[PDB]
């Protein structure tokens, strides 16, 4: 055995949160660190965002 | 009958060498073929056997009475062939001298032959 090939993969993704932009805004809102905001999704289902 | 049997086991040999490279550049056709098995026939044991027993044809599309052993593959492949193309090329070559061999001998009798006949 001497043969061995690579794939790529991306294993998930990157939950470390950014840097927050203070807009005199309210409607504006920034999350908890590992919390997401609930959206109805494109086809009828649930989803989740920052 | 006594010309024929002195004359035969050349013969044979040179024809089993034509039917080993036949199943040789099979194999060197079919080296780029995913899941493909290189074949190869065992000379010697081929050789006595035909020696013995006349040569026969599975049919007669016709193909010969030689049993077809597989090769052992050197290092693993993906789509599946086990043609390793250094061993491939190598007994190609010496098929090939060893057939050259086989008519120089054969030619040689012959010639040894017509030297005591021609007067």
């Amino acid at each position: 055995a001497t043969r061995t090939l690579v794939t790529a993969s991306t294993p998930g993704a990157d939950m470390t949160p950014g840097q927050l932009d203070y807009t005199s805004r309210p409607l504006d809102v920034a999350l908890q660190q590992d919390g997401w905001l609930v959206v109805q999704a494109a086809d009828g289902a649930e989803g989740y965002t920052r | 009958d006594r010309l024929d049997a002195a004359l035969r086991f050349q013969q044979e040999a040179l024809n089993l060498r034509a039917q080993r490279q036949e199943i040789l550049a099979a194999n060197i056709a079919n080296a780029d073929t995913p899941g493909y098995q290189a074949r190869d026939i065992d000379f010697a044991s081929e050789l006595k056997k035909v020696m013995v027993r006349g040569r026969e044809e599975t049919g007669g599309v016709s193909s010969p009475a030689v049993d077809l052993l597989y090769r052992v593959p050197d290092q693993p492949s993906l789509d599946g062939n086990t043609v390793d193309m250094d061993r491939e090329r190598t007994q190609f070559a010496d098929n090939s001298l060893k057939y050259q061999m086989g008519l120089t001998v054969l030619g040689s009798q012959l010639k040894g032959m017509m030297n005591v006949l021609q007067g």
